[PDB]
């Protein structure tokens, strides 16, 4: 009934393996960029 | 003559120094008249968050009257023999200069004398120092490329000497007291730290006889415990901007580290911003223009003026660019100055680069023209470099600079670094930094 039974498997390994690399990785570039924002400060000097 | 002859033909700078540690530096010329002054290794790098804002109020208390010289008796001698009294103040330098007649000399430096060491500082005259000050920081803020350059400073030196301004914060204006005026002078105003140049008509004899006469007291001591000595200021890539939609114009200052007075890398990074240049509406090249953001920014009339900059300072410096825009048209103009200073990085061609170091050429010789500029430039030079550079020197400096120089300089100062920005007014179309950040690469 599923002859790709093991392939998908073995697959499946491997498309863990490469997950398990690039989202970390990803996550760091998303976290890189956003910095900027994340730490920005606001102040606000209307004149009195 | 050719251009080579004419250098070497420049009388050499003559320097000598005192018992107190006072140098005394001069270039004689023919010129009946003259322009002799005191330079000083102080400015607001030297001051803390406490006393930021005492150099400058002391600048305005300087030509207010000595103890040998009470109120206006000062100025009516100055007055009187038709000379000019005049001073400035710098993160790092203080300048004190008279301009006058060359037979004047001997008085001048009297003067001069009298002004860096006997200054009264009188309560009541500080206490009217105080209100014009305040004003004075009223009106600076109109001008906003005042307040830009100061953002840029704030925010690439922050946390550093360097970011503070010279005026100092008017909190500091309001508290400074007498106290910390004297105490800051006494510290600071020392032989030591202080260059008396001249140039004009006069002998460098003259000149050493007389400041052996007028500055011997001064101290040239100090001590070990109290001797102002500079760390260096850390850059931060950063961004600060100030929105303010209801300015018509915004302006805008980038910049990524420069390297420092010192450095022989000035020379090339000078040639590579007279490629890129300056800029204004009512210059007449138009489209016609050299540099490429010249006349794409005077054909599609991206900005009302643009100026490239160098801005040398001990050991760290901004190099970079100010511009002035309309709200649509600061993208495109950030678009095309980056990519001005990527093309240099990686592309820069023999032909420009020799018109730059054409550019540089005619810069040092026509600033170098009168009693004033040369004084000037005497007096820095032998604060910053500890010598007069010639002008022979200068041009063996810049005759060394090539495309690949240029290139390879560029690179190291522009290529992949983080600038400091600074925007004021209507800036809503300023780049994120990201998006500047990118553009370095
Ligand atoms: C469209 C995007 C969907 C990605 C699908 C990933 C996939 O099919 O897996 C490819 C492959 C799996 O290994 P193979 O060498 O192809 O298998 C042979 C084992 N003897 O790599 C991955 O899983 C990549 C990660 C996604
Ligand atoms: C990039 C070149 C760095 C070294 C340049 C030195 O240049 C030399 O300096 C001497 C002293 O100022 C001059 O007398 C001499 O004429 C000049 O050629």
């Amino acid at each position: 009934a599923e002859p790709e039974h093991d392939h998908r498997k073995r697959m499946g390994l491997k498309m863990l393996l490469m997950m398990g690399l690039l989202l970390p990785l990803v996550y760091a570039m998303k976290r890189h960029k956003w910095s900027v924002l994340k730490s920005r400060k606001l102040a606000y000097r209307p004149p009195k | 003559a050719t251009y080579a002859q004419a250098l070497q033909s420049v009388p050499e700078t003559q320097v000598s120094q005192l018992d107190n540690g006072l140098r005394v530096a001069s270039e004689q010329s023919s010129q009946p008249t003259c322009t002799v002054g005191v330079w000083i290794d102080a400015g607001s790098r030297y001051e803390s968050e406490k006393n930021n804002g005492a150099g400058y109020f002391v600048e305005h208390l300087a030509f207010k009257g000595t103890k040998n010289r009470p109120g206006n008796a000062l100025e009516k001698e100055v007055e009187s023999m038709g000379a000019h009294l005049n001073a400035y103040s710098t993160r790092e330098h203080t300048a004190y200069y008279i301009k006058a007649l060359s037979k004047d000399l001997p008085k001048a430096v009297e003067l001069l004398a009298d002004i860096v060491q006997n200054c009264s500082l009188e309560d009541s005259q500080i206490e009217k120092e105080r209100d014009v000050i305040l004003q004075e920081l009223q009106e600076n803020d109109t001008s906003m490329r005042d307040v830009v350059f100061n953002y840029l400073h704030a925010t690439a030196f922050q946390g550093t000497p360097l970011a503070q301004s010279v005026e100092g914060p008017s909190e500091n204006v309001r508290k400074l007291s007498r106290a910390d005026l004297t105490e800051y002078l006494s510290r600071h105003y020392k032989a030591p730290r202080m260059v008396l140049a001249a140039a004009g008509g006069l002998e460098h004899r003259q000149l050493l006889d007389l400041a052996q006469k007028h500055f011997s007291g001064l101290s040239g001591t100090y001590d070990e415990d109290a001797v102002p000595t500079l760390s260096p200021c850390r850059f931060t890539g950063s961004q600060i901007c100030h929105r303010e939609d209801g300015l018509p114009l915004a302006h805008v200052a980038i910049a990524v580290e420069g390297p420092g007075w010192a450095h022989p890398d000035n020379v090339a990074l000078q040639v590579a911003n007279a490629i890129i240049g300056h800029y204004d509406c009512t210059y007449g090249g138009g489209a016609h223009l050299s540099s490429p953001l010249a006349s794409i920014a005077a054909t599609n009339k991206l900005c009302q003026s643009f100026q490239t900059f160098n801005i040398c300072y001990a050991d760290t410096g901004l190099l970079g660019a100010h511009f002035v825009c309309d709200h649509m048209s600061i993208d495109d103009m950030m678009f095309v100055l980056q990519g001005q200073w990527m093309r240099l990085c990686t592309s820069a061609t023999e032909s420009e680069v020799l018109r730059g170091k054409n550019l540089l050429r005619n810069a040092l010789v026509s600033h170098l023209d009168g009693t004033t500029p040369v004084c000037e430039d005497i007096g820095r030079s032998l604060l910053t470099y500890g010598r007069r550079i010639p002008l022979a020197e200068w041009e063996s400096r810049i005759a060394e600079v090539d495309a690949r120089v240029v290139r390879e300089v560029c690179s190291k100062y522009f290529y992949d670094q983080c600038p400091a920005v600074a925007g004021f007014g209507p800036i809503e179309q300023l780049p994120d930094y990201n998006r500047i950040r990118s553009g370095m690469f």
